[PDB]
């Protein structure tokens, strides 16, 4: 007769969400935009065909001691001061809460209008294509799904095999 | 509860401590209530004190067994299927050894892996799928692969009739509260409609795609997935397109035909698993009955009808109560669905209705003893279901003078009598044996009681066995051979691997086992049936339906004043047909293998997995531990560093379970309280205890916990004993 | 070295345990898998218990009659970490099962009716308590003994 | 969305998602190392 | 009761030790990396003096330093329970008398004090760590290795070495 069911998060699950999406946005893209045949070709010699290899695990550390820093300061002051203790205002803190951060410390605050609001405005823009991306992504990556799967020749594995017409993975289009 | 009643929250119950009876789990924290909650959990005494609902949870509650049994056997067909050994057994029977069960080879698995038959690593079966299996008009792995989510899909669905239940706003009383047609549908048609739709697909298909399978091919080399439509033209060779009949009855001319069926008995040379050119047959002739059956009725007109003398006046009145009970036709039912499991156990091993079943030995006693503990498991319950309602069950004493207030009226009677049948029995029923010992050991023989020494003479045969394997001679039609082939008269010729039923002879050694199981079988239901009487008073306690039909023990005093209740009657009652079946499974191995069991070979000199060691050496009843026990199980206890080891390797514990059962049903409880505080003692002085307050167990809990392990403990331990002697020579 | 005899580098016996005993594995002259793609006695099950040759490391590993190894751990000629390696381990690990034991407990008994918020659990595992035993440098160790669970409180 | 000074609850038996796995991920270092008794150190 | 610490003399003392011994113990290091080529354990003996003799052994030497090491720290003990050390810039820090807003107790964050001319034990905080944690590293590689930076030739750049041991 309907769930019960739930949240309260229901406000925090909404952006790890423009957190995946909008980013999906960085393969969506750069992919197809690929550059079909620029010209052409994709050639990368360089930092990469005389030094013994570049990257894979070196790779990670490098690349995210940077996400490494940056997506922790993300959520950990995303906003929330006060910053401890210890009866209830909810989210699983708000133990911040009454109190943003400081009682005239310091500019704690952006802008005028004692809060911090990015004006009044601008629903526009993001409530959209945005938590699309949420939605776009979903489709486009059910097509990760659809794009390679198959495993083109190069394995059967655990043979049923199961029929046999022909091939499949992607470029665009379909025959039909 | 009170939370909000109301009408006013579709806000469900999670968070406020408690439910379940009224001074309920308090406030004021504890543990007991966590046993409770569990045990009791289904009861009715609690949830509401008016029926309406427990009906209305138990079609519901009830539903999610279907469904289980249900992700159950798909779990065995998917496994029965892709993990193998079907195919590969099925053109090649009297050989393989089959499997569907493999491990993954982490840690040291893998010792249980080995090999099987269609060439590959596993471990073994005795739950005889790759034998209805036979069936498969059609045969291959993916298809048991269809039958299986075939599985899961019944299931989901007949697991969504159950939210399409109690948790939707529910029937009521009428609709079983009506009961008037009930059976009226159930035996007429699903019964019928199953027997009945059995046999279209029990001849249709099986019957030829087995009728030419009994000599070679390999599958698909058979038998198709449709093949078998219109094309009643392979029906060819099994029988007629009925020629020139129309619809059976009788303007018919048989020169030279009969359908089917032309009735068999015996048992195919080449697949004794009997004849299935029957099977149709009965299955039809079953059915009809059922069809015919289930056309009653509308009650009370027939209960309500013959009384006598000294006979049921109340016989008439049976139950307004028996539309508004549960507890009571729960009961009955367990003593019939229980008590008619274990009439398997025995049509089957004396009558396989299976192709390959005999020969494999331990793929079908695994069965008559598996089936033979629920037909024994069921009963003690259908005892205790009735003191169930004994006790509590109905509002008020509405009910009255009748064939019950009469049993009653006698009580200190009925159980009166039985109690010295059984002593009678004892001593003519198990000191018996000890004589033997003690003057076989004292070694007289002259004198024992021997298949030979006490006047019996080298035969047993005049009774009824002899004139059952005989019997086609009477009204009787015929058909080759018996009806059982283990009857005294004729034929010997069965099976070409191994072996598989023949006579099956008798006397002594079979003349006292088959009594010892009366006495067993009589002083079980003693305890029951004095248990479930004497349910709510008596002359050492009558204020004694105050609680229910637990309750402890009342106290100290009238001298004893403990056990009585009879949860607890069902607690000692259960204690013994833990024996009742435990060595009716010890008789019939030990038969079925000093005789039986054994095999062929030129001039087809018999060679019984024992030369028939029982003769004069069961009757010593060390005889049962010299050439039982400590014979077979030398199986058990070699069975080290192999593929089954998973027997020897339980074979200890749960031979150690047990072994610790008696300390649940051997002690106090102060006592471990008295203990469970020294421990909350040192717990405090850390600072890591009090908070839940740490409580011993609940002095019936403490029963409960004996029992249940003196069992699965007793019992596994011979779950291994046998699957460890049957696989490997027998 | 000690009672038994000697490590791996010789223990005759235990050889003779490689050999016959598992090989035996063997034992199937044939029993199909030709070129056949399951049934692994074959590949490892041995070669797992097997390759482990002449070699199985070399851990000393002392080894009496019949070969099968046994544990001295006296702390010597070279079998220490028989015991203690897997000894401290045993400790460290257990302690701060139960110093977080003494923790989502000791963090409860207040604020308003805590009469059971135990059997559901407030921060799972205590996820809060957590790391308090590996960020146990010394802890217990001396403000276990001194203060808190403090003689007072004694 | 947890900040500082304990957090929310959780079921009767999510030791049944605790013993299976935790405790399941060891025998996936039970075969990482397919095998112990005594242990070489890093 | 004894809210909350505490402590306090305590480990904060507990520490400096180690940061300054931290410090010290790579100094040890410091000397095979200029004018390089001399180290590892080298396991020394340690700088070794004269040659009027010794000889492999004159003496468990090395055992001995630190019975001495001994007596002088009781006696830093014989300090911290009751203050004793007229510095006095461990303990608190110097600046005679003061920082001790947590001698007698009650603290909770206490940063402290302690140079007269000048400033601080604080950026002597910060060696204090680095090289504490610099051990850790230090006698973290060897068990693999020995050796600092050449030049973009071929060496600081990972070739290829063998796991751990295993
Ligand atoms: C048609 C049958 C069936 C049904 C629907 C019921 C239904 C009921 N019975 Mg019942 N009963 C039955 C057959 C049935 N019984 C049989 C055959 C017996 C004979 C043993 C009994 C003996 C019996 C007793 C003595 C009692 C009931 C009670 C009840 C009521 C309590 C239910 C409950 O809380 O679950 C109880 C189940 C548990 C709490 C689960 C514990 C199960 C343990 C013991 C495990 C079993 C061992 C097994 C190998 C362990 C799993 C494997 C493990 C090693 C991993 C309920 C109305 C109780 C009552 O008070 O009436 C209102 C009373 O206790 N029954
Ligand atoms: C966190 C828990 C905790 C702690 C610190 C202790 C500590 C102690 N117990 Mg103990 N105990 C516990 C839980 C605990 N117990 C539980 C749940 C039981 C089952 C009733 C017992 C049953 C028990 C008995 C019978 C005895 C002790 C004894 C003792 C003392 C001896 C230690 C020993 O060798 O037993 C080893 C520890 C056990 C056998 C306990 C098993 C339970 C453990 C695994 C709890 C693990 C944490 C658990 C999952 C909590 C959830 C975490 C939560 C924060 C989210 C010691 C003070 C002995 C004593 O009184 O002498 C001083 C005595 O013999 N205990
Ligand atoms: C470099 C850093 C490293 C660090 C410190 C973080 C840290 C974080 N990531 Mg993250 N991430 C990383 C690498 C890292 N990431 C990499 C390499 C990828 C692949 C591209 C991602 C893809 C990713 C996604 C999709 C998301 C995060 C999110 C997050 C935040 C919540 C993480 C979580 O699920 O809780 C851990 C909880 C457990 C129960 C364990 C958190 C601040 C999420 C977020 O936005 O939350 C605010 C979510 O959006 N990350
Ligand atoms: C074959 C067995 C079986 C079946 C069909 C049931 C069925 C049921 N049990 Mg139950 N139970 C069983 C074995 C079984 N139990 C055993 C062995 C125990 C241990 C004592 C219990 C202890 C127990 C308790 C305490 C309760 C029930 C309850 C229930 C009912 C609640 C259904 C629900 O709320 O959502 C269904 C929810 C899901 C499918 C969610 C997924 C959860 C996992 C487990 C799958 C349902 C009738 C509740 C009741 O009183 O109803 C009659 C009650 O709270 N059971
Ligand atoms: C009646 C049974 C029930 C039981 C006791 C088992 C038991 C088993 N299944 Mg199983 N299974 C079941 C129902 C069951 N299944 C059902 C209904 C399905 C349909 C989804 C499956 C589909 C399935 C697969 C695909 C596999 C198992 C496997 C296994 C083995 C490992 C399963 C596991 O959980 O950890 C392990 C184990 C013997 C594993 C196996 O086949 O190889 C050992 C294999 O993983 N099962
Ligand atoms: C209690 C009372 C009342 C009485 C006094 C009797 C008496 C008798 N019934 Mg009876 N009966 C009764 C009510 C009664 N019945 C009721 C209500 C029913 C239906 C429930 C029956 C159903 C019934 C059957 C089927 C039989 C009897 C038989 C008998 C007779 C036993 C044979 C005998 O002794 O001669 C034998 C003497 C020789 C010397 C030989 C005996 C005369 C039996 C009978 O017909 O006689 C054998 C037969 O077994 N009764
Ligand atoms: C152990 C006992 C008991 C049982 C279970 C049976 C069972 C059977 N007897 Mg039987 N019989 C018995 C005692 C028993 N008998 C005694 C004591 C005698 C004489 C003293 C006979 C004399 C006898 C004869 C002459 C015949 C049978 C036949 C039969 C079988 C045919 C089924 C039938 O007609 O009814 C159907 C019942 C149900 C469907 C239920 C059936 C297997 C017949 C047979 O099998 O011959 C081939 C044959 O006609 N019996
Ligand atoms: C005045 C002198 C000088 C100073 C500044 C100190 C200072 C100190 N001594 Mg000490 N000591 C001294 C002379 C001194 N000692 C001499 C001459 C001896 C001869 C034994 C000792 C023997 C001694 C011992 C055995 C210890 C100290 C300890 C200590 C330290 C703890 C304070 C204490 O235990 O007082 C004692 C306070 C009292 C009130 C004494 C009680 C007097 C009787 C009547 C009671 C402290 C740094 C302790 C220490 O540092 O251990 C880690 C402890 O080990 N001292
Ligand atoms: C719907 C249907 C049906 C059917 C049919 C059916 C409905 C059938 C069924 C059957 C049943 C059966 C056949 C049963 C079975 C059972 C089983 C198999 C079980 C077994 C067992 C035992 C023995 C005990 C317990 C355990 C187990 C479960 C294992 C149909 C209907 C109809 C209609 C209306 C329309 C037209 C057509 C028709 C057709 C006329
Ligand atoms: C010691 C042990 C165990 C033992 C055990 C033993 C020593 C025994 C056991 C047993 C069990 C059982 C036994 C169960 C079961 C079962 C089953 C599954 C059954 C089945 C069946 C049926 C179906 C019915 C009847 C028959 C039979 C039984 C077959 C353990 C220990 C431990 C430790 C150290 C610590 C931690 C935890 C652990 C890890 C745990
Ligand atoms: C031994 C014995 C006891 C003592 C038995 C006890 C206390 C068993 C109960 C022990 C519980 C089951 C341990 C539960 C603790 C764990 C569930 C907690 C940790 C959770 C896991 C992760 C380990 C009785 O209480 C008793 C009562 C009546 C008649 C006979 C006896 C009897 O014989």
């Amino acid at each position: 007769s309907d769930p019960e069911s739930l949240r309260w998060n229901v406000q925090a699950e909404l952006v790890h969400s423009r957190w995946a999406m909008l980013g999906a946005a960085g393969i969506f893209i750069p992919e197809f935009l690929t550059k079909l045949g620029i010209l052409n070709t994709p050639s990368w010699y360089t930092a990469g065909e005389q030094e013994y290899f570049t990257d894979t695990t070196t790779l990670f550390i490098v690349e995210l001691v940077f996400i490494g820093w940056a997506e922790g300061r993300r959520w950990a002051d995303i906003l929330n001061p006060g910053c401890v203790n210890t009866d209830p205002i909810f989210p699983n803190n708000k133990l911040t809460g009454t109190d943003v951060g400081y009682p005239g410390g310091l500019w704690f605050d952006p802008l005028g209008w004692g809060s911090a609001s990015p004006q009044k405005l601008k629903e526009l823009r993001t409530k959209e294509i945005k938590n699309g991306r949420l939605a776009m992504l979903a489709v486009m990556g059910a097509w990760f799904q659809h794009i390679y799967t198959g495993t083109g020749p190069i394995d059967n594995l655990f043979a049923a095999h199961l029929a046999d017409p022909h091939a499949t993975i992607f470029a665009a289009f379909t025959p039909k | 509860l009170v939370d909000r009643d109301p009408i006013k929250t579709s806000f469900e119950q999670w968070a406020k401590p408690g439910h379940f009876s009224r001074t309920i789990a308090k406030g004021p924290d504890t543990t007991t209530w966590i046993w409770n909650l569990h045990a009791d959990a289904h009861d009715f005494d609690s949830h509401t004190s008016d029926l309406e609902e427990i009906s209305r949870k138990v079609f519901s509650a009830h539903f999610g067994q279907l469904s289980i049994i249900f992700l159950w056997l798909s779990g065995m067909y998917f496994h029965g299927a892709r993990f193998s050994n079907y195919e590969a057994w099925l053109n090649d029977p009297t050989h393989i050894g089959p499997s569907a069960q493999v491990v993954w080879p982490i840690v040291g698995q893998e010792i249980l892996n080995g090999d099987v038959g269609g060439g590959f690593r596993g471990i073994q079966i005795t739950s005889g799928f790759f034998q209805i299996w036979r069936a498969s008009g059609i045969t291959s792995e993916l298809q048991l692969y269809c039958t299986a989510i075939g599985a899961l899909v019944f299931a989901g669905l007949m697991l969504f009739a159950g939210w399409f239940h109690y948790h939707k706003a529910a029937p009521k009383l009428a609709w079983f509260q009506d009961v008037e047609s009930m059976l009226n549908h159930h035996l007429a048609g699903l019964l019928g409609l199953g027997s009945l739709s059995w046999a279209r697909h029990q001849v249709h298909v099986s019957l030829p795609i087995n009728q030419f399978l009994n000599a070679g091919v390999d599958p698909k080399e058979i038998p198709l997935p449709h093949e078998f439509i219109l094309n009643r033209d392979l029906l060819a060779q099994l029988y007629p397109s009925f020629a020139e009949g129309a619809t059976p009855f009788f303007t018919l001319n048989w020169s030279k035909y009969a359908d089917f069926l032309t009735f068999r008995g015996g048992l195919d040379p080449l697949t004794g698993g009997l004849w299935l050119t029957d099977i149709a047959h009965h299955h039809l002739a079953i059915a009809i009955l059922f069809l015919i059956a289930g056309h009653m009725y509308r009650i009370k007109d027939i209960l309500e009808a013959h009384k006598g003398p000294f006979t049921g006046q109340g016989h008439k009145g049976l139950y307004e109560i028996l539309t508004t009970s549960w507890h009571a036709q729960l009961s009955i039912n367990l003593a019939m669905l229980g008590s008619l499991t274990i009439v398997v156990a025995q049509h089957m091993y004396s009558m396989p209705p299976y192709p390959y079943l005999a020969t494999d030995y331990a793929t079908q006693l695994s069965l008559f003893t598996h089936h033979m503990w629920i037909g024994g498991f069921l009963i003690v319950g259908a005892a205790a279901h009735a003191a169930i309602f004994m006790v509590r069950d109905y509002d008020p004493t509405t009910r009255y003078n009748d064939l019950l207030d009469r049993v009653l009226r006698h009580r200190d009677a009925i159980i009166s009598h039985l109690n010295w049948v059984c002593i009678f029995l004892g001593f003519h029923s198990f000191g018996l044996y000890i004589h033997n010992d003690t003057m076989s050991a004292l070694g007289r023989p002259q004198d024992m009681f021997s298949d030979t020494a006490i006047q019996l003479q080298p035969v047993f045969a005049q009774w009824i066995q002899n004139t059952h394997a005989l019997a086609p001679g009477t009204t009787a039609p015929g058909a080759t051979a018996s009806t059982s082939l283990t009857w005294g008269g004729g034929d010997l010729v069965a099976v070409g691997n191994k072996v598989a039923l023949l006579p099956i002879p008798l006397g002594t050694a079979d003349f006292l086992v088959h009594h010892i199981h009366a006495f067993t079988i009589h002083v079980t239901v003693l305890i029951l049936l004095k248990g479930v009487l004497f349910a709510r008073s008596s002359r050492l306690i009558p204020d004694k339906a105050n609680l229910g039909f637990r309750f402890p023990c009342d106290g100290p005093g009238r001298g004893g004043t403990c056990q009585v209740s009879a949860w607890d009657h069902v607690f000692l009652g259960l204690f013994w047909m833990y024996n009742s079946i435990s060595v009716v499974i010890f008789h019939f191995s030990w038969k079925m293998q000093s005789d039986v069991w054994g095999t062929i070979n030129d001039q087809g000199v018999v060679t019984h997995i024992t030369a028939g060691n029982f003769a004069q050496s069961s009757i010593t009843i060390n005889g049962w531990l010299r050439d039982f026990l400590w014979a077979q199980a030398s199986q058990v206890i070699q069975s080290y560093g192999s593929s089954l080891s998973a027997y020897g390797l339980f074979f200890l514990g749960a031979h150690f379970v047990w072994a610790f059962s008696l300390m649940f049903l051997f002690s106090g409880r102060g006592y471990w309280q008295e203990l469970i505080e020294s421990i909350v003692w040192a717990h405090n002085k850390l600072k890591v205890a009090p908070a839940t307050q740490p409580r011993a167990l609940s002095i019936v809990q403490g029963r409960a916990v004996g029992v249940t392990h003196y069992l699965l403990g007793g019992i596994a331990t011979t779950w291994a004993f046998f699957l460890a002697r049957i696989i490997a020579v027998g | 070295d000690i009672a038994g005899l000697t490590p791996c580098k010789e223990s005759k016996q235990f050889a003779k345990r490689e050999k016959q005993a598992l090989k035996k594995l063997q034992a199937s002259l044939k029993l199909y898998a030709d070129d056949s793609a399951p049934a692994l006695a074959i590949k490892a099950t041995m070669e797992k218990t097997k390759k482990r040759f002449d070699n199985y490391g070399k851990y000393g590993l002392l080894c009496g009659s019949d070969g099968l190894p046994h544990l001295i751990v006296s702390g010597d000629q070279r079998h220490w970490g028989e015991f203690i390696t897997p000894g401290i381990l045993f400790l460290y690990i257990a302690g701060w099962i139960g110093w977080v034991g003494r923790s989502y407990l000791i963090a409860i008994r207040d604020e308003k009716k805590p009469t059971q918020k135990e059997i559901i659990i407030d921060v799972p595992l205590a996820s809060s308590l957590l790391f308090r035993g590996f960020s146990w440098p010394v802890a217990a160790y001396r403000e276990l003994l001194n203060g808190e669970l403090v003689d007072n409180n004694f | 969305m947890r900040d500082f000074k304990t957090y929310l609850s959780v079921a009767p038996v999510l030791s049944t998602l605790w013993f299976g796995s935790l405790a399941g991920l060891l025998i996936e270092i039970n075969r990482f190392f397919p095998d112990a008794l005594t242990f070489p150190f890093f | 009761l004894a809210e909350d610490p505490e402590n306090l003399r305590w480990f904060v003392q507990a520490e400096l030790v180690n940061g300054r011994w931290a410090m010290l113990g790579v100094a040890g290091m410091l000397l095979p990396e200029v004018f390089t080529s001399i180290g590892i354990i080298n396991v020394p003996k340690w700088y070794a003096a004269g040659k009027e003799e010794y000889f492999a052994s004159s003496s468990t030497l090395f055992v001995i330093e630190f019975i001495l090491s001994h007596y002088v720290e009781i006696r830093r003990w014989q300090d911290i329970k009751n203050p004793g050390s007229v510095n006095q810039d461990p303990i608190f820090k110097q600046y005679s008398l003061p920082a001790g807003e947590v001698g007698y107790p009650g603290g909770i964050f206490n940063p402290l004090n302690f140079a007269p001319t000048l400033e601080a034990k604080e950026k002597e905080i910060a060696n204090g760590r680095l090289m504490l944690a610099f051990l850790g590293f230090i006698i973290q590689h060897n068990v693999t290795g020995k050796g600092p930076f050449d030049n973009l030739l071929q060496h600081i750049s990972d070739p290829w070495h063998n796991t751990i041991v295993q």
